[PDB]
DNA sequence: ACACCCTTTCATTATTAT
DNA sequence: CATCAAGCCTTCCTTCAGGTGTTGCTCCAGAAAGGGTGT
């Protein structure tokens, strides 16, 4: 580890405002009048994934030329 | 809709920055401790990456008015001048929570996490005023974005881009202004001057002995607060040309018409603060509506369809939308 | 295919961060308890490795916009400016699943796993919009990587690599901006001020007395209704600085590159990372290097004609049934 | 209401600015150390943005009187001349707290962090004087916005919108004016000049000895020599007195203050008669309402303020000044 | 008649650094 | 028409005022299960 381990918050939110505009215009065919951030298509969800900046060392048995081309891609 | 208006403050700008700032008697900002320092309320400074030298881009101060302050100024201008006259000239009336929602965004703290209906959100963003300032208990996304008031300065050169290289200021942009707050009865000099005071000379002399005892207590503390308070405050110098970038994400015709009506009624409004010292007085000398100059001295004299749409929509303005905006699902 | 987008923030950048951060009246962030601390919501920052002034690397705070935020910004500007206008022009509509798939990548049309044949995986990965993000019930891997918006700053020098030492900012790129909510009933001053209110003076005085009762209740509590008086802080990234933005398309078609190019053409109306009421995130695009070839002009993008022609033939050939069969079946 | 008080100072304006500024024998201000350095107090200077090359706008210092000074001057000629005679003529007497809240903004330097009830705010802002000047322990906002006194100068071209395009003074508007205080016991001369001091001439001799002691070496002798920068007399200034949704009594009180504005000094340098000024004009939202006898027109404002001072009472000042 | 939608409904701790 | 003085001194700041109150966040990031009803 080159860095202290930190945490990435990320969220998934479907835009309720844009969906309301599209539902009024009819581009979105949604009969339901109310969103739900707890669950469903409009679930605003929060999720935290751990983050490390480090040096990655792997030991194996393989041809040097073949691995180098794959990891160069 | 990318409204870029340019104003000229004819009186200093005092958007007071919160802090614990001091100043010497000479004018050095935040001196080292031990020297006699006076309280200073600095104006609102932002930091900005600017081009000093050649490619030596640095975070330099630029003293501004916050976009929250300018947003509330635009809101209260279109409220006191467009929304409320058209709402009193008919029989409509607001609840106290609806007034609170129309002015502060929300009717209270403690909002409901339950969202609002899709038809509700579409109708409220179709509203002339609610779609600009979407607050409420269920937090709408208001379609009006209000920028900070930036002085047209070299330190904002990366922000302004092009078209402002003339009438651009440089160098120092602010000024410390001092205030005395003199005790009133020290100015008392005669029996004719003291006849309005209960007791006359007795109460005045009693306050004088109280002042002497307080000064002795303060001298004992150095080695209850009086009416002598000498202090300073940093303002932005007047005569500056400022820019202000209103924007509207896919507006209704009436909403940008309401913004134009508030900009036309920006006359005799104060920008941030210092009401007693007249601070914040300004003259708009430009409005550009997607880049076309639509400000004469008489008024806007352009963008007519926005004005007819907002006239037809404040004709149809009522309190029902304001009341159902302010209504909490929890309450 | 690599696209480098160099932008310059015209307004402050504020990508809000979690956590209970506090600040005093002076700018001391997270003061120790036993002092007046105020709620602060900072910009999105991550620690990054940097080697400036020394050969070794240290963890420095770099204030960025997340790649998820810029990815959804690219998605939303393609939908708002290319995809939905084209679909409205053909008169096509989207279902709940197709909308939650195209606009959020969500699998709520079919929560249950949806099996996709390698052939249809190939055809939807060759779609101009669907192959860029994938998602939906199938959870298709997108052709598109949207990296974080990195400020051109000495902290970012490991991420930036070479070629950015000019116009490289240094020091702190953040500033605490103070915002308060005034109670407007306290600013009521006259009968003409209050006669738009039901009740008027009696309701106004009831609000005042309720506020003073709540204030005395809070003062006795210190030694649950929240009023409208608030005073808080939010750290922003200062305006005027320069950012890089990496968009790498993993073996794309020409129409997908054309769609990202149309996004960068129409993206000047959009805002980065929110702060919407304070106009935060407004920017201009200063450069676009298309595989290292600078293609950005002042008026959109000049050149790159095969991508524009391919995305043109894609959007006249675009219908919603691709989105419905990408979501449902 | 917007009020344009064009005044002309008859005597040199001196509103002293803070700062340990200095002056030489000549006119060099704040010199390098080692030269003969007399203390200088300068007038209040306001940086304003004006064209320097006619295409470039820079910050140029302009001498001003502060809006705080002009505001309290207006409050004192409005209070001392109208409010106090109306209170003593009806027998109304204020407390010392209400007296201080009248001339200053409040009675105590600690204001209570408490909003006042709306009926109190409505009665206070419908009051003429209290509506003009807010404050108090619960910190009312007044309706009067008083700007600084700007000289009509080419430095204030961006400050002054229109109407003065031919009446702009140009050049420097200040002069360093020198003052001193000799020790009078050095200037006796005669034994009949020491027949009024006790101890007589020898006692005066002792004072001279102290001066001789102070010529060799914290007490300070009377012999002082100093300077003050003043604005030049005869300058024409523009005063902006603005009003936020005013009642007619409030505008009438402002016009009563400007009507009998003549026998007042713009504050600073009282002993040298420095604040003496005359008013060349008063504009009431653009119309010229000033005459040689004072303010003509604005009749409804004068009748409203005349009906306001009748029924002016102590109890409103008491409830304005009373802390919660 | 089944997919879409609007309301209940139920689960248990616990301190906090920067 | 030319010099001849072509300054000397000494003052060369004084006292306080050298903030006060208030804000000192809000909320949500569930998803069956049991009812409806709308194509």
């Amino acid at each position: 580890r080159q860095l202290p381990n930190q945490m990435w918050m990320q969220t998934g939110r479907l835009s309720i405002v844009e969906a309301a505009r599209h539902r009024q215009s009819g581009y979105l065919q949604l009969r339901a009048g109310k969103p739900n951030p707890a669950g469903g298509p409009f679930k605003t969800s929060i999720y935290h994934r751990p983050i490390v900046q480090a040096e990655l060392t792997a030991f194996c048995v393989g041809d040097q030329q073949g691995i180098e081309a794959l990891l160069s891609e | 809709m990318q409204i870029e208006v340019t104003v000229r403050n004819i009186t200093p700008i005092f958007s007071a920055a919160p802090g614990s700032n001091y100043i010497t008697i000479d004018g050095t900002i935040n001196p080292p401790p031990g020297v006699s320092r006076f309280p200073l309320v600095r104006t609102r400074m932002m930091y900005v990456a600017a081009d000093v030298g050649d490619g030596v881009i640095k975070s330099v101060p630029l003293q501004i008015v916050p976009g929250n302050t300018m947003r509330s100024l635009l809101r209260r201008t279109m409220l006191k001048h467009v929304i409320e006259p058209a709402l009193v000239e008919k029989g409509n009336k607001l609840s106290i929570g609806a007034y609170a929602t129309a002015y502060s965004g929300n009717a209270t703290g403690n909002p409901d996490g339950v969202p609002s209906s899709f038809d509700e959100i579409a109708t409220m963003r179709a509203h002339p005023f609610i779609g600009l300032f979407g607050g409420g208990p269920r937090m709408l996304e208001g379609r009006l974005m209000v920028d900070s008031l930036y002085p047209i300065h070299t330190n904002a050169e990366r922000i302004l881009g092009a078209g402002y290289e003339n009438e651009m200021m440089s160098g120092p942009i602010t000024q410390v202004v001092w205030a005395r707050r003199m005790d009133p009865i020290l100015n008392l000099g005669s029996s004719e001057d003291v006849e309005v005071i209960n007791g006359g000379a007795v109460a005045a002399n009693g306050w004088i002995q109280d002042l002497l005892a307080n000064s002795k207590a303060a001298a004992s503390k150095k080695k209850g607060r009086g009416l002598k308070a000498f202090n300073a405050h940093e303002v932005v110098i007047p005569g500056l040309k400022w820019v202000w970038r209103i924007s509207l994400d896919r507006p209704t015709d009436a909403q940008v018409g309401l913004v134009l009506l508030a900009l036309n009624k920006m006359t005799n409004e104060r920008i941030a603060g210092g009401h007693s010292k007249d601070y914040g007085r300004f003259v708009i000398d430009g409005v550009s509506l997607n880049g076309e100059q639509v400000w004469s001295q008489s008024g806007i004299t352009g963008g007519e369809q926005y004005f007819d749409a907002v006239a037809e929509a404040i004709d149809g303005l009522s309190s029902k939308e304001f009341e159902q905006f302010a209504q909490s699902a929890k309450e």
